[PDB]
């Protein structure tokens, strides 16, 4: 749509914004590895104490 | 049995083609390469979880 | 000295910044999806609604062009035979 | 050893062709390029500037910008080129009358110690098929069938030919002349190639149209650039010419019309240069939005801050100027390294007089020198976006009247007259149209 | 002499010139070069070496703020006047006019 | 005049005993599927608009 | 006809009315010329009289 | 000092650079014709046409001409070969030699040929004058008979 009709900055703005969205979504979806962090906390307590 | 000489046949308009901006293909392919490697790593964690 | 032209041109009647007719089309489509497959599917609204807001803001009257194309040059049956979309001058209304 | 080393050193050199982006004439007025970027050269007889009211040069810039903003496609470019040069082509005339001979000997005696140099302006409006560099990054790698290569060929030729017609119609009072192929002795001699070769060589070598790419045989002078410095040296048959480049990097709160007039009255033979890589309205609006954001992230200056960028952005949307990437590289020519440095210091003083702080180019001397040939963006040292009005204010095509020394219908010019400006006028009866 | 001058009617020039696309105030291309270099160091010797980022990143911010386009000049020099082989023989960097492309 | 708008020619239109919509077009137009130009197939010759 | 279209676009841009060639609604526009056809107009935009 | 006269275009006059036969300087103007066997000439023309085709700019003033010559070779009956041309003007003072070279360059630009001065290849050029010194030719390029 942007390359045909809509207002666009083709190579800089669109690619950069897509990259920002992709990185944020990838990090947020990395939360799907929850068991890793729950074990991380439950083991952070004993190792330190 | 052949088209009859010197008549109006089909249109000359079907010869038209939509021009491609000669940067869309290459960078589109590379963009899909990177997004695909992200998505495959993401489903790697999806199944692993 | 030119006569002023104000940019109230094609500031279409919009709610949330989107015209009524296409947004109602989206509402009908998403309602169809929700009633058909699953009820969790009124989450399909915000993505396409935002993309429609971005489309309308850039080019205010894209949807009218879309509908005109769909109605006329997409319906015309014998596009392939003629090499182009054509309408017969003589009125052959299938009568005799 | 002492016998074979000639070939060993020979084959291990980088020829100048790597740096010259030209190839076959495709149209009699348009030159191709290895990247398929067709361009045309516009010899201009710049209109006088001394004899006009100050407001009227404003009006000239207004008309010129108005004509430009119609055709300034996002795919365009401009290289002005005011090649100040001294006149070696003015033959001494034979005579029969004793009174005439005495008069002419006395007159030519009266010119001992006078600037005998003539300005020569130019313009090369270039046309890249594709604007955005990101997609062109792929396009440099793909393979295209010959028929679609031809399709791009006619598309670019027609577009550039329309640009040429529009510029010709817009330079009615500027005495412009599009340079095109002319034939001498049953062979094709290129008119633009002589100018671009003058850019490369420093001389005026008549360039014929042979059966190779122009990049192969368009340089007949071995250049030499210093390892640590700003000056170079061209080793030619007719003699060495040492050139010292220079660069503009600091504008001011002004684009006063014709501020670079002071280098017209120069005592030093040089070649100025410009570039205006016209830029898309979204990208230009983004650059101006960036300036607005940076400015507004600060203390509220009363007027410089707010209303100025209000009107700037409103004009840019309302289509009154077109931003572009620009760079200006004055290169002074001279015979000895001390003298070229002296001329460089003089040119720096001249530019500082008109409030454009120049800094001599030192590390990128070779990049700048290869940035003069039209269709070379990859070699420009400092491209800095500016308003289009502003670019046409860095090159209003002003010029002192000089006339044409040779090439006249009768032959050489009749007389040479002192001018109060200082630049000599080569008088001749036959005027142009 | 005095060719046309200014009387405050001069066409405005805004200082959005060479306000390069910058993140944190540093252009993308050189900062990516630093990211690649520091990543190389981290993968090569030790992993504690993403502390090499802030020092050179700050020095690059101070370099860019003062002189916005230093890196383009750097790369141009490196590519052209640094690659040219026979700098010593000629006393200066020179390119042969005749195209000796090693062919016959 | 309105026929000139439809046909592209100047065909003298008589007042016959039908609706004008039935017999007011004597040129078969042809519009391109993907483009901006068309073609009017008439007796006196094609006209591309 | 494309050459003439580019010429007309240059002419309109000379007088500061940015034109964009009609591509999808060619047929709708061509049927929008006949008087008494509002249902076929591509881009009706209100303006002062 | 020397000059290398590398020309490809078909000559206008059957004797083109004969303006040098009358000049105020001495020289030894040298041409070599190391023939190519007919299949070798065909292969060279084919490779040249291919490398001219596979470029980003189309020049139909060149491709069709070369393709005409390729089957002109079979039917026109002229056999190709290698060819380098070198002009070695003599003198007394070195500045005089440069003046001779400038005069020769002008007097040959008058006949539509562009002389390229020799700077580092002079040893190879001079030792290429001896017959049977194929090895030391600077940069020969095939020329029609």
């Amino acid at each position: 749509l942007i390359i045909r009709g809509a207002v666009e900055m083709p190579v800089a703005e669109f690619l950069n914004r897509c990259l920002r969205i992709g990185i944020i979504v990838s990090i947020a979806l990395a939360g799907g590895l929850y068991q890793g962090e729950i074990a991380n906390a439950i083991t952070t307590v004993p190792d330190e104490l | 049995q052949e088209r009859i000489e010197g008549e109006y046949g089909a249109s000359e308009l079907a010869s038209e083609r939509r021009p491609h901006t000669p940067g869309a293909r290459t960078l589109l392919m590379v963009l899909l390469c990177v997004i695909a490697v992200v998505l495959v790593t993401l489903s790697y964690k999806a199944y692993k979880v | 000295e030119a006569f002023p032209l104000f940019k109230g041109a094609t500031r279409l009647p919009t709610i949330w910044g989107v015209p009524m007719i296409p947004l109602m089309a989206m509402v009908m489509g998403v309602a169809v999806i929700a009633l058909t497959v699953s009820i969790w599917w009124w989450a399909l609204v915000p993505p396409l609604w935002f993309i429609m807001a971005q489309i309308t803001k850039n080019d205010d009257k894209a949807f009218r062009i879309w509908w005109l194309w769909i109605d006329t040059k997409f319906r015309n049956r014998n596009k392939g035979f003629w090499g182009a979309s054509s309408y017969s001058p003589a009125n052959y209304r299938k009568r005799r | 050893m002492g016998a074979i080393e000639s070939r060993k050193l020979l084959a291990s050199e980088t020829p100048v062709g790597q740096f010259i982006p030209y190839s076959h004439h495709v149209t009699d007025t348009i030159i191709s390029t290895k990247n398929a970027e067709y361009l045309s050269v516009w010899k201009i007889d710049g209109r006088s500037h001394q004899s006009a009211s100050e407001a009227d040069v404003f009006q000239w810039i207004r008309e010129l910008n108005n004509t430009l903003r119609g055709i300034s496609s996002a795919n365009l470019s401009l290289w002005t080129h005011i090649v100040r040069r001294r006149v070696y082509e003015y033959p001494d005339a034979e005579f029969d009358n004793v009174f005439c001979r005495q008069l002419d000997e006395k007159y030519r005696e009266s010119f001992t110690g006078y600037n005998l140099m003539v300005n020569d302006l130019y313009l090369t409006v270039v046309y890249r098929p594709v604007s955005d560099k990101v997609l062109s990054f792929f396009a440099k790698r793909e393979r295209e069938t010959p028929d679609q290569k031809k399709h791009r060929q006619e598309s670019c030729i027609k577009a550039l030919e329309d640009i040429n017609r529009t510029l010709g119609q817009s330079f009615k009072r500027y005495g412009a002349e599009l340079l095109s192929v002319y034939e001498k002795g049953g062979h094709a001699f290129s008119a633009p190639l002589e100018f671009l070769a003058r850019l490369v060589n420093g001389e005026h070598i008549p360039m014929p149209i042979c059966r190779d790419r122009f990049s192969d045989y368009m340089a007949v002078n071995r250049p030499m650039f210093s390892k640590w410095g700003e000056v170079g040296e061209l080793r030619s048959l007719t003699g060495l010419r040492r050139f010292g480049m220079l660069e503009i990097r600091e504008y001011d709160d002004a684009t006063e019309p014709g501020q670079l007039n002071v280098l017209l009255e120069s005592d030093y033979e040089f070649v100025l240069t410009h570039s205006f890589s016209v830029l898309s309205r979204p990208a230009a609006k983004e650059y101006l939005q960036r300036h607005q954001k940076n400015l507004i992230d600060a203390r509220d200056v009363a007027t410089d801050q707010i209303e100025e960028i209000d009107e700037a952005l409103n004009q840019l949307i309302s289509g009154h100027f077109v931003m572009g990437e620009h760079h200006c590289t004055l290169t002074v020519y001279g015979e000895t390294v001390q003298q070229v440095r002296d001329n460089l210091a003089h040119a720096s003083a001249a530019m500082l007089d008109v409030a454009v702080l120049p800094k001599p180019v030192d590390l990128a001397l070779e990049a700048g020198y290869w940035a003069q040939l039209p269709a070379n963006w990859q070699w420009r040292p400092r491209p800095a976006p500016i308003t289009s009005l502003n670019f046409l204010s860095f090159s209003p095509f002003h010029n002192f009247m000089s006339g044409k020394p040779t090439g006249n219908p009768w032959g050489p010019a009749v007389t040479i007259l002192k001018t109060v400006s200082g630049t000599p006028l080569y008088f001749n009866f036959h005027a142009s149209k």
